[PDB]
């Protein structure tokens, strides 16, 4: 999944 | 999952030289992307962040480029203390990834390895065990292969390997092979040998010798 | 200054559970968006994520080692475990916690996640070796033969590292290549320790093995046999 502070 | 691949895996190089080292990623991680370098028995140390931040402390011939899938560090003006392993680690998806490592190690002319081979001891024999161990001294570069043949049976599974550090003086490395068999097995076979190849060597060299030949 | 140390046990049992205590300062689990992860790395092999936690608490866990692993913190200590159970020799490696930092803020307000792209401070690691095997000397074994002659001396089946090699009682350097020992699947260590002299030289060479942790101490005169 994406990580903590992706986006 | 996320496959980083370093390029290239291992690098010579000599003090004053320009060196880049770069990271693939199979799918892109933005600019999550960190630099690391690891000298022997030291942790790793973050170089670049966010795929070309500076971190705060690190030398400025260091240097990072790239997102998505592909980045590369650059060293500007190898020092001493930059001959270790390099390590990229992407930090945009679960798990954080680390690259295989690119080792920088001192460049030196081209040496083939001087190969040896050693049958095992009577008295290893006496316990039941053998080892038959190969040894290919001094060469450089550091990639070496080393096959064994028993009576022309490629060998796989029974043996292990160890290679010194690059030597501080001579820039070459040494690797001891031992392969292990019972003493019954080995009791069944007559040539023993170890293969080797090398850049340095035109062709593979064959250390070998015949069991109980006395 | 932020600081991170791990300690454990430096060796376990396989099917036993490792518990990996991280200690920290400089920073505190409390502190916004922070994260403490574990990486390992098996000798002469790369790094391997394992886990990381976050101060609200939040886990992630390598695929491969989900079902083995449990992170947790003591905030108040300055602590984080890793847990892992059922280990096996494949799990001997170095172990290293790392400092993760959260996004920067400005009046507590956050404005930059570049900083969290990246493990920023690690601790110096600790290393853990799995294998069922006690404390054993080792048995050493003679090994030998531009026109350079080699020998040495194979220093077998012992537990744990390290065991120290010399040659001729330390007077002999040049030509001398003591090789890492490789944890054989037996889960005993095994080295070789040679040298390379003129071919002429064959001078007496004799390596002197101790391994401290059994009280083993052998010295072995090699020669290039036939009598």
């Amino acid at each position: 999944e994406l990580d903590k502070y992706a986006s | 999952a996320l496959q980083l691949t370093q390029s290239p895996s291992s690098l010579s190089a000599s003090v004053g030289d320009r060196i880049t080292i770069t990271c693939r990623a199979s799918q892109g991680v933005t600019s999550a992307l960190a630099w690391y370098r690891q000298k022997p028995g030291s942790p790793p140390q973050l170089l670049i962040y966010d795929a070309s931040s500076l971190e705060s402390g690190v030398p400025s011939r260091f240097s990072g480029s790239g997102s998505g899938t592909e980045f590369t560090l650059t060293i500007s003006t190898l020092r001493p203390e930059d001959f270790a392993t390099y390590y990229c680690q992407q930090l945009h998806f679960y798990p954080h990834t680390f690259g295989g490592g690119t080792r920088v190690d001192v460049r030196r002319t081209v040496a083939a390895p001087s190969v040896f081979i050693f049958p095992p001891s009577d008295e290893q024999l006496k316990s039941g065990t053998a080892s038959v161990v190969c040894l290919l001294n001094n060469f450089y570069p550091r990639e070496a292969k080393v096959q064994w043949k028993v009576d022309n049976a490629l060998q796989s599974g029974n043996s292990q390997e160890s290679v010194t550090e690059q030597d501080s003086k001579d820039s070459t490395y040494s690797l001891s092979s031992t392969l292990t068999l019972s003493k019954a097995d080995y009791e069944k076979h007559k040539v023993y040998e170890c293969e080797v190849t090398h850049q340095g060597l035109s062709s593979p060299v064959t250390k070998s010798f015949n069991r109980g030949e006395c | 200054r932020i600081t991170l140390k791990e300690s454990g046990p430096p060796l376990v049992k396989p099917t036993q559970t490792l518990t990996l205590t991280c200690s920290f300062s400089g920073f505190s689990l409390s502190d916004f968006g922070v994260g403490v992860g574990w990486i390992r790395q098996p000798p002469g092999k790369a790094l391997e994520w394992l886990a990381i936690i976050y101060s609200d608490d939040d886990k992630r866990y390598s695929p491969s080692l989900n079902t083995r692993l449990t992170i947790t913190k003591d905030t108040s200590k300055n602590q984080v475990v890793l847990v892992m159970t059922r280990v096996s020799p494949v799990d001997t490696a170095t172990y290293f916690c790392a400092h993760r930092r959260g996004p920067t803020t400005l009046f507590g307000v956050p404005i930059a996640r570049g900083p969290v792209n990246a493990m920023d401070v690690w601790g110096q690691g600790i290393t853990v070796t799995i294998s069922s095997t006690s404390t054993k000397g080792p048995s050493v074994f003679p090994l030998a033969p531009g026109a350079a002659a080699a020998l040495g001396c194979l220093v077998k089946d012992y537990f744990p590292e390290p065991v120290t090699v010399s040659w001729n009682s330390g007077a002999l350097t040049s030509g001398v290549h003591t090789f890492p020992a490789v944890l054989q699947s037996s889960g005993l260590y095994s080295l070789s320790s040679v040298v390379t002299v003129p071919s002429s030289s064959l001078q007496t060479y004799t390596c002197n093995v101790n391994h401290k942790p059994s009280n083993t101490k052998v010295d072995k005169r090699v020669e290039p046999k036939s009598c």
